[PDB]
């Protein structure tokens, strides 16, 4: 059993906003993934179990805040957001897209949720591929709840 | 002479070690113990940290057993400062200890009966650590121990499942005390190790099962009458067979002597849970303070010298395990590989308050 | 103290410095006379010696390593501890050690030595115990700094 | 009831230090020489530590340290 | 025994009979292998500047026994000189990798 | 400021490559079967869920990790160099853990000693957590599709005797 | 007689191979119970519950610390005792979650949570926010895959 | 020089389509309701019943249908 059904591929070009339903059973999951990044495409990682203002740390260039141990002073530098430095991080001309693979649907807001679906159109280099809170199949629902 | 090099991997699990040996042979013939594998620095940092800071901090120790760390370095400052607590409280403790060293003893003989399985103890262990989180809430991670006492109350359902563990574990314990009496393979592999005697355990630096081994009845808590131990039943392992299955036969009955202490500490009841807190942050005194207590390898002690300020001035720790680590030197002159799995399984010790 | 008017107030230099929290008992014993006053002690009744202590109280001055030697045994408990004082400075780290006559003091005098650098004799195997043998310096002792090492940070 | 302030840079030399093993390490070198130390406690004797270094402090006496300026370092 | 060696990240002192990559048996000739885990750029000029950098480190800092500490303290301020380098911009990432975890921090806005 | 891939082509484009690349890296992230590599606080986990050094790719770290313990860690990554990757497990495998600060014998973290893969929450957690790590690193090889076998060796060596001072 | 003392050797041996074997036949009964994964109490001391607004003054998750990892930039407003708090950044890599602050806040808006799951792909990506750090984590009863945790009782024999 | 069969087709290939075909869906299905309902003489026997009866199984192992609903849920995906 192994669905070989490019259909979330062109879900992801058609909606670019898909909550993948999948279980905790092995690794089920990055093959479409795999198939986005043998396409010429580039996928990065984040998760939104710690992720708070989502679309203040994809963009706007979110602090740095550098973790002192008592020692050091707070230093408060502006590191470079999450999705323009990975825009950023497209050296040849060939990658079509960009890929950003979250992979945590519970601690999501459906609001917050909704708000990242939204630099997923707002330009047009950008993959949402979201997870969708672990059912037992392989469902691909769009982003019709958030 | 071929060296063995006694990697860091192990082909048993009881911490990372370096014991080259010459071994003429197979029989080994000279010890030189290399260690500082697994090391953290606990003075320096302590003298750099407050008693509310070190105070999570001792838990990297002895975290087969993580009650008796915290217990000792909390009855510092209480002996410290002459403060006193409860009756309640204190017997809670006592309870918390006796089943941490119950839990010391068992995940001793698990792995050492692994190599010499595991969901035969983990069907108690599982309700072990269900105590564990009736108790406190965590796994071994706990920090519950105040100047007044446990840092929470018991809730109702922990004295309910204290109740039940004496039916629950002391039947399969004495299942699993005949085996040594039935199986020969135990009477044939590991006896006969452990040839020190008691004047030579008190010479040397001994202390805990390989000093009760020789069937001299030693206790601290005894001797330094602490936590009213002279009210329970105590049974102190007089067992003089010297070896191995003495060592065994010595924490059998240590195990059994602390469900003795629990179970007659079930119904007593003698009181709130922090006594003498007025305000969060306190301070500690300067005098010339060294408190031990019974740990279930010997004397863990705790030495101190004040400072009059946040920070002790001197934090050392004496761990029993690794005063009882200078006996393998000795106990290493007429036996085999095959055996020294054997010995560094009857020292039971840990790596945590070796190097510490 | 008791041994310090009784036995050790035979032309030995038993000198007090009161008494302790509890019941133990601090006197200072010069590195001279230490082995001999250990075998002293031996032969008293006290047989049961556990935590040497390293205190660096006065860093770049007194250095010290005392003891807690007390008298328990097999039947009787008779435990009359007492803290023998042995002092030291940074220019003179010369201590003996006990290693000869009490054979168990391998790993606390090497502890010793390996966290402050107090130089012994009549010692089998005087090595760095938790620290490498290319190792210098000395971390317990409170004028110690340790040097531009990058594992030490987390950058 | 002190010697100095709390929080001034901390000049080493190597002789002006040399009860410590400041000498060993000839050469490699070592980073607390220049205004790098600062002091963060006092007693006779002072607390010293780096502002941007995490590791461990020291006591050092109050002639063999100095305080040099109000000059932090950092990235 | 026959590992005599400081090996972290991109410092790997490795002082054997080590002429190509295939190891051996041990001597004096210390094969300085940078860069194990492709987590930079390293640019052939870049690698000879930081190996001229070492060469002199290891010349200015030795006349002592060369024991572990030394070994120790030319990997530290070796790894300081890598770290100051890619901080000015001489040595970029890689992005090659299945880490890329930027182990010296992102560069900022300044 | 990174570097720059290739990126030509992929070349294996059939059905019955990219099929067997699926099928092969399913089972290589179905396949776990660690080294253990107790001996640590984290070692409590084992018994709850081999012995020859060079076999076990799929090692996660689960110890805390010290300077003297780095020599034989590197070695023992030098025993599973190209394959398969380590996974944090312990705050000090991370961070230095609990000593971060003032620890000289400890380095802080081997994500300056080793590639890692995934960081953990650090202190023992709950024995599922392990089982979800390592299905989070199954999820991480089922993005990979074995870097289409693409390989370069830097051999960096001087060979002018150093100014020696043994024993 | 020797090579008979080694057969009643093996005889003892052979009683106690089948005794022990007896013993380790009723302990593969262990059937109900079957710890494994999904497909506790309120003291559980995860993840950290955290809020903004209850969030005030005084500081003492960075002075009760074991290693002072908080990190909370504050510039004092004027005349109304407010200091202006931003960027409430933990980083659960140096994070121990030992739980001093926890219970040792005068607002006590620190409060400990079930949720374990923060195995992440990157070290810079453990540096949360305040609002990262305000998420109700789960309510595992609601969940498919996860019955009831066996918390109260214990070898129930009741799912089969 | 025998040759006492003479069966050109159909003689073990529609035994082996039987025993490839019915048998290892009820197999699987005797491993998944008696998972926990049984005596370990039970699970004894069971042990050697799927060591006797594997290769069938390859057509069952990647597809699982019927095997989680542990409540009266909706599809809420
Ligand atoms: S982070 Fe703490 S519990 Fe985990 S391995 Fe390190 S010392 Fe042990
Ligand atoms: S949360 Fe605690 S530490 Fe932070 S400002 Fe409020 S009282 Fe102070
Ligand atoms: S959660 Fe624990 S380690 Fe973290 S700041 Fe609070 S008390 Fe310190």
């Amino acid at each position: 059993v192994k669905p070989d059904i490019g259909q979330w591929l062109q879900d992801v070009e058609e909606h670019k906003a898909i909550a993948i339903y999948a279980p905790h059973e092995g690794g089920y999951e990055g093959r479409y993934l795999n198939r986005l990044k043998m396409q010429g495409y580039y996928f990065l990682d984040i998760s939104a179990r710690g992720l708070g203002d989502p679309e203040t740390t994809l963009l706007k260039n979110y602090p740095v805040c550098p973790a002192h141990l008592g020692k050091q002073p707070i230093a408060r530098w502006y590191y470079p957001p999450e999705v323009d430095y990975r825009l950023a991080a497209l050296p040849p001309s060939a990658k079509g897209l960009v890929v950003w693979v979250l992979e945590a649907k519970v601690l999501s807001k459906s609001e917050l949720q909704f708000l990242a679906l939204l630099p997923s159109l707002r330009p047009n280099v950008r993959v949402i591929a979201e997870c969708g809170n672990w059912r037992k199949f392989v469902w691909k629902p769009l982003a019709e709840i958030a | 002479l071929m060296i063995v090099n006694m990697g860091p991997h192990h082909p048993s699990m009881h911490g990372v070690l370096r014991l080259i040996v010459t071994l003429d042979g197979e029989d080994v013939v000279d010890c030189e113990p290399i260690l500082g594998y697994l090391h953290r620095g606990m003075e320096k940092i302590a003298e750099n940290r407050a008693i509310i800071q070190y105070l999570p901090y001792v838990t990297r120790w002895d975290y087969l057993a993580t009650m008796f760390t915290e217990a000792i370095t909390v009855n510092g400052p209480e002996q410290l400062g002459n403060i006193q607590v409860p009756k309640r409280a204190s017997y809670i403790r006592v309870i918390m200890l006796e089943l941490s060293r119950i839990a010391s003893h068992l995940l001793w003989l698990g792995p050492f009966m692994a190599d010499i399985p595991f969901f035969y103890i983990f069907r108690e262990r599982e309700f072990v650590y269900d105590l564990f989180e009736a108790a406190t809430g965590m796994r071994m991670m706990h920090n519950f121990f105040r100047i007044g006492g446990i840092a929470a109350d018991l809730p109702y359902g922990w004295i309910d499942k204290c109740l039940d563990f004496c039916d629950y574990f002391l039947t399969e314990v004495v299942e699993y005390q005949k085996l040594i009496t039935r199986n020969p393979i135990f009477l044939e592999r590991v006896e006969g190790v452990g040839i020190i005697g008691g004047e030579e355990a008190i010479n040397w630096g001994l202390s805990g099962p390989m000093l009760r081994a020789s069937g001299i009845p030693w206790d601290l808590r005894k001797i330094d009458r602490y936590e009213s131990y002279d009210e329970f039943e105590w049974e102190i392992q007089w067992q003089k067979q010297g070896d191995s299955l003495a060592r065994y036969l010595v924490r059998l009955s240590e195990m059994t002597e602390s469900i003795k202490i629990i179970q007659q500490a079930l119904e007593g009841l003698p009181y709130r849970f922090i006594s003498k807190k007025p305000s969060p942050t306190f301070e500690l005194s300067k005098q010339e303070l060294y408190v031990r207590v019974e740990a279930p390898k010997g004397e863990l002690g705790i030495f101190l010298i004040g400072d009059q300020s946040g920070f002790p001035w001197r934090w050392k720790i004496r761990p029993p395990g690794f005063i009882n680590l200078q006996i393998l030197p000795e106990l290493v002159k007429r036996m085999k590989l095959a055996d020294i799995m054997t010995i560094l399984g009857s020292i039971d010790i840990i790596m945590g308050e070796v190097d510490r | 103290g008791t041994l310090s008017v009784w036995l050790a107030k035979r032309g030995l230099v038993h000198r007090s410095l009161g008494f302790d929290y509890q019941g133990i008992e601090t006197l200072q014993i010069k590195p001279e006379d230490w082995h001999s006053i250990a075998v002293i002690l031996y032969v008293y009744g006290y047989n049961y010696l556990r935590s040497q202590c390293a205190y660096d109280v006065a860093p770049g001055g007194l250095l010290a390593s005392v003891y807690h030697l007390t008298r328990i045994e097999y039947g009787v408990n008779q435990a009359e501890e007492v803290c023998i004082k042995v002092f030291t400075h940074r220019s003179n780290p010369r201590i003996p050690s006990v290693f000869w006559v009490w054979k168990s003091t391998d790993f606390q005098e090497r502890e010793s030595y390996d966290m402050l650098g107090i130089t012994y004799d009549s010692h089998p195997r005087l090595k760095r115990i938790l620290m490498p043998e290319s190792w210098i310096g000395w971390p317990l002792r409170k004028d110690y700094i340790a040097p531009n090492f990058y594992e030490i940070q987390d950058a | 009831v002190y010697s100095m302030k709390k929080g001034q840079i901390v000049r080493v030399e190597k002789e002006k230090y040399l009860n410590s093993i400041n000498y060993l390490s000839v050469g490699g070198l070592d980073y607390i020489y220049e205004d790098r130390g600062e002091v963060l406690d006092l007693r006779e004797y002072a607390l010293v530590g780096w502002v941007g270094i995490p590791t461990a402090p020291a006591w050092l006496p109050t002639d063999m340290l100095i305080k040099c300026e109000k000059l932090v370092y950092e990235r | 025994g026959q590992w005599l060696s400081s090996v972290t990240r991109h410092v790997r002192i490795y002082a054997a009979y080590i002429d190509p990559e295939t190891c051996e048996s041990q001597m004096d000739k210390l094969t300085l292998i940078l860069d194990p885990t492709e987590e930079f750029v390293w640019d052939d000029e870049s690698c000879n500047k930081v190996y001229s950098y070492f060469q002199e480190l290891v010349d200015h800092y030795e006349g002592a026994p060369l024991t572990e500490y030394t070994l120790r303290l030319i990997g530290s301020d070796v790894e300081h000189y890598i770290r100051k380098m890619l901080f000015d911009g001489e040595i970029q990432y890689n992005m090659d990798a299945r880490v890329l975890n930027f182990s010296m921090g992102k560069p900022r806005v300044q | 400021s990174i570097k720059f891939p290739i990126l030509d082509r992929t070349t294996k484009n059939s059905v019955i490559s990219t099929t067997l690349n699926d099928l092969s890296n399913w089972s290589r992230l179905s396949s776990l079967w660690p080294l253990l590599y107790g001996t640590s606080c984290c070692f409590i986990e084992f018994a709850s869920l081999r012995s020859s050094p060079r076999q076990a790719d799929l090692i996660l770290t689960a110890g805390t990790v010290t300077m003297k313990m780095a020599p034989s860690l590197v070695r023992l990554y030098e025993q599973m160099p190209e394959p398969k990757y380590v996974i944090a497990m312990g705050a000090c495998t991370i961070t230095g853990g609990m000593f971060s600060t003032d620890s000289y014998s400890t380095v802080r973290g081997v994500d300056k000693l080793i590639p890692v893969d995934v960081y953990l929450p650090g202190c023992p957690p709950k024995p599922e957590a392990v089982i979800d790590a390592i299905t989070k690193l199954r999820k991480k090889i089922a993005r990979e599709i074995y870097k289409d076998r693409i390989r370069r060796c830097f051999t960096t060596n001087h060979k002018f005797f150093v100014v020696r001072s043994p024993h | 007689t020797g090579f008979m003392n080694y057969g009643q050797q093996t005889l003892r041996a052979a009683r106690y191979i089948g005794q022990g074997f007896m013993i380790t036949l009723s302990h593969t009964n262990r059937l109900p119970v079957t710890i494994q994964y999904p497909y506790t109490s309120e003291r559980f001391r995860g993840r950290i519950h955290f809020e903004f607004d209850k969030c005030i003054a005084c500081e003492v998750c960075v002075r009760v610390c074991p290693i002072d990892l908080p990190v909370v930039d504050w510039k004092l407003e004027t005349n109304i005792r407010k200091k202006r708090l931003l960027n409430y950044s933990i980083d659960f890599g140096i994070c121990i979650f030992c739980g001093n602050c926890v219970e040792y806040c005068p607002t006590n808006c620190l409060s400990m949570t079930e949720e374990y799951e923060f195995s992440t792909y990157d070290r810079h990506e453990l540096n949360y926010n305040q609002i990262a750090l305000g998420r109700l984590p789960m309510s595992v009863i609601d969940d498919y895959t996860i019955r009831t945790i066996w918390n109260s009782p214990q070898t129930k024999n009741g799912v089969n | 020089n025998q040759q006492e069969l003479s069966s050109v087709v159909l003689d073990i290939g529609i035994i082996s389509v039987w025993y490839f075909l019915v048998m290892p869906p009820i197999i699987m299905n005797w491993l998944r309701v008696r998972w926990y309902r049984r005596k370990f003489f039970e699970m004894y026997l069971q042990f050697m019943f799927v060591f006797m009866f594997f290769p069938g199984l390859l057509l069952w192992a990647p597809f699982l249908n019927f095997r989680k609903f542990p409540r009266d849920p909706n599809m809420k995906n």
